[PDB]
């Protein structure tokens, strides 16, 4: 098995697996997530690599349970399910990815950006795209 | 590229990078990038005359 | 190859580190095997670590319920006499390099996994060497779990911690064998020696 | 053209680099030896080298014959850019 | 050749395999609903240890219109007969022993690629 | 010179080996008592092993596969023609001798190649 894709959210004391993050955005459906991540369903080696960190996440399906799962690990976790849900929702809408947009709703593009990150990670893993160089000043300001 | 070389809407500071191995096009307009001027070759001659 | 000489080696020697950067062993062959590389590579294979993943070419799991159905063309099942198997084919060249044979690979698998699994092996004569492994007594994924937990760490042949072994003829006279002749000269000799990449020093 | 037999114990890239480095080192050594043979008895580099006061024959070779091959971490110049060492070169060039 | 992926039609979910303990027929079932389907592949999971897979699948024909790539006239195109075609190596990792060049015809709307 | 036995598994192996000898029409061309030969090989294997365990069954299966394989009918030819004694074929080991010339050649060349593949150290 092994090879589980996870995330390290800001102001969250513990890492969380990815599919819980996607469902926290409200993507309860499963085909939507893989559409966001995999842009072509014809290469089996690419698509099989998400199964490890997809079978790890079948307990959580609804949005509220995902938000509570996130909030249980917050910097100041709530004492009520409403507190956990609102805290996790606020930290996702504000702290996570301000550059894509902090408008009233940005899930339609935040999900695509997370999918792009995961797709890049899988591309690096499969060897279809070499790693980035820290010394290259195209990557510096 | 043509609009930047005419310098009408895209200022000369903007850099357009197109990747071909992966179909991406990247555009940067932020501060801090380091750039130097260079001559332009059209086919095999110079635009400098 | 790499030996990491210089100041880092001095630090490793001064600060006695339970793990160095590049531990290795120089092995001298005792008998006539030190002279013919053919009878030294067998020792090399007896030394180097070899798991199942080193020899496997392709692997696949099928749901063939009827044993005589044989979803793939394999006449061996009929003469040999869970509804799913685990067909494993082995690369021929790697299989021969270790001077190994499937009849004992199956015995290793059976000894490792008890009676939970039953392995059927193709004969050496056939061009394609295959292994039909069937569990007999949530088991759909159990084959995947075991194969991911036996292919990597099986230890078909050799000893652990020895990543690779180099057969080498020394050029300098320091490692060359020295024997005083009958009339009294020194007459340095050249014999095969080996350089591992791990440390056992006891099984070796 | 895939007509390169891998050297015992070496990958294809490793043996390719081995032949390349061997050829380049042979060229450097031969040119240096020719330069040493060319020097006169009144030359000052030769006088200060043979006495061991300063310098060595490699310095004479680099001043006269050829500087040689540069390396970082014991290998030739790495592909700092994408599949090339400088913008003035062309992708996947392993020439001297 | 490979194991495909089938999606549940009701709730848009992965279809897990499920052997029929009575009919001895492999079937695909969801988990969020009592959905069943007939499995025709007769395969579950394959794995190629060698991983020596051809890379022509992802060789985009857009590579031809690139100015920083070599151009040669030694191996012309087979069909259109164009005399010039760019070439490049694996351009990817995992290559145990790869020095061959994957050619692409430098012709508009040709896309002819081959390995030598 | 095959003493008949009473063990059912032994006779099953004998008849399977005999039917294996029926492949390739070599027995028809020669005209020999292949059943007697099968009994002799089974008895020789039993003498070598002194048991009826996994080794018995896998050795019999290996011999059957070697005999009935059509890629090397020469071994069947020269075992039914009396070129090789039955006992030596019984004590035959693996494939290094009961093989065609092409497989022996490819094994030899891969053995020679692994020399260089395992030298290293410049
Ligand atoms: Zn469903
Ligand atoms: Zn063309």
């Amino acid at each position: 098995i092994g090879q589980r894709i996870v995330a390290t959210l800001p102001y969250i004391k513990q890492e969380v697996p990815i599919i819980i993050v996607f469902r926290a955005l409200g993507f309860v459906s499963d085909r939507d997530i893989l559409e966001h991540i995999i842009y072509d369903f014809e290469d089996p080696e690419m698509m099989e690599m998400v199964k490890p960190s997809l079978d790890e996440a079948f307990v959580i399906q609804e949005q509220n349970v995902a938000l509570n799962f996130i909030g249980s690990r917050g910097a100041k976790p709530g004492v009520t399910k409403e507190k956990r849900i609102k805290y996790a929702k606020e930290v996702l809408q504000k702290e996570m990815l301000p550059h894509v947009g902090v408008s009233d709703f940005c899930e339609t593009k935040k999900a695509y950006f997370l999918g792009y990150m995961v797709h890049r990670l899988l591309l690096a893993a499969l060897g279809r795209r070499e790693l980035d160089d820290r010394d290259h000043y195209g990557n510096k300001r | 590229r043509k609009l930047r070389r005419q310098m009408d809407i895209i200022v000369s500071e903007v850099s357009m990078i197109r990747d071909i191995r992966e179909r991406e096009i990247r555009i940067y307009t932020d501060a801090g990038r380091i750039c130097r001027p260079l001559l332009i070759v059209e086919k095999q001659k110079l635009l400098l005359k | 190859k790499n030996v990491t000489l210089g100041v880092p080696r001095l630090k490793e020697l001064i600060n006695i580190s339970k793990k160095p950067k590049t531990p290795s062993l120089t092995v001298f062959l005792l008998g006539q095997s030190a002279r013919d590389a053919e009878r030294a590579k067998d020792i090399l294979c007896r030394l180097e670590h070899t798991t199942l993943r080193k020899v496997t070419a392709n692997t696949a799991i099928y749901y063939d319920p009827n044993p005589q159905s044989t979803v793939v063309a394999e006449d061996q099942e009929w003469v040999n006499v869970s509804p799913w198997l685990l067909r494993v084919e082995l690369d021929r060249k790697h299989m021969t390099d270790r001077k190994l044979t499937m009849e004992q690979i199956a015995e290793k698998i059976n000894a490792g996994f008890g009676d939970d699994l039953n392995c059927i092996f193709n004969d050496d004569n056939a061009e394609k060497l295959v292994l039909r492994i069937r569990i007999m007594n949530d088991d759909d994924v159990f084959l995947r779990c075991i194969e991911s937990n036996m292919l990597t760490d099986m230890t078909l042949q050799g000893i652990e911690q020895i990543s690779k072994v180099y057969m080498h003829l020394p050029q300098t006279d320091n490692k060359k064998k020295i024997i005083i002749t009958e009339d009294g000269e020194f007459k340095a000799l050249q014999e095969w020696i080996l350089e591992t990449d791990g440390v056992s020093l006891m099984r070796v | 053209n895939n007509e390169l037999e891998p050297t015992p114990g070496n990958t294809l890239r490793q043996t390719f680099e081995n032949q390349v480095n061997r050829i380049l080192n042979d060229a450097r050594d031969k040119t240096g030896s020719s330069a040493q043979k060319s020097l006169s008895e009144y030359n000052n580099f030769k006088s200060m080298v043979v006495s061991g006061a300063k310098g060595s024959k490699i310095n004479i070779s680099q001043v006269i014959a050829v500087v040689g091959q540069q390396n970082v971490e014991g290998k030739r110049i790495p592909f700092g850019f994408k599949h090339r060492t400088l913008p003035h070169f062309i992708k996947d060039d392993y020439g001297p | 050749g490979f194991v495909g992926i089938r999606f549940c039609q009701e709730c848009n979910n992965m279809l897990y395999p499920k052997e029929d303990k009575e009919n001895r027929i492999l079937l695909y079932a969801c988990r969020n609903c009592d959905y069943q389907q007939e499995a025709d592949n007769s395969c579950i999971y394959v794995n190629k240890i060698t991983h020596e897979v051809d890379e022509l699948t992802q060789i985009i024909a857009d590579v031809s219109q690139d100015p920083t790539l070599p151009r040669t006239e030694d191996h012309p195109c087979q069909k259109c007969g164009h005399k010039e075609a760019v070439f490049f190596q694996s351009h990817s990792a995992r290559a145990e022993d790869a020095m061959r060049l994957y050619y692409v015809c430098t012709a508009p709307h040709c896309g002819h690629r081959w390995t030598e | 010179r095959a003493p008949s036995t009473s063990d059912s598994v032994r006779l099953k192996c004998r008849e399977m080996l005999a039917a294996a000898l029926r492949t390739g029409d070599d027995y028809i061309a020669i005209g020999a008592d292949e059943e007697e030969l099968g009994s002799q090989i089974e008895e020789a294997i039993y003498q070598e092993i002194r048991n009826t365990d996994m080794k018995y069954k896998n050795r019999v299966r290996s011999r059957i596969s070697n005999l009935k394989d059509a890629k090397n009918p020469n071994l069947r030819k020269n075992v039914l023609c009396g070129n090789i004694p039955p006992d030596l074929f019984a004590r035959m080991t693996a494939e290094e001798m009961a093989s065609d010339e092409l497989k022996e050649m490819r094994k030899n060349l891969t053995k020679e190649a692994i020399r260089e593949h395992q030298m290293a150290k410049t």
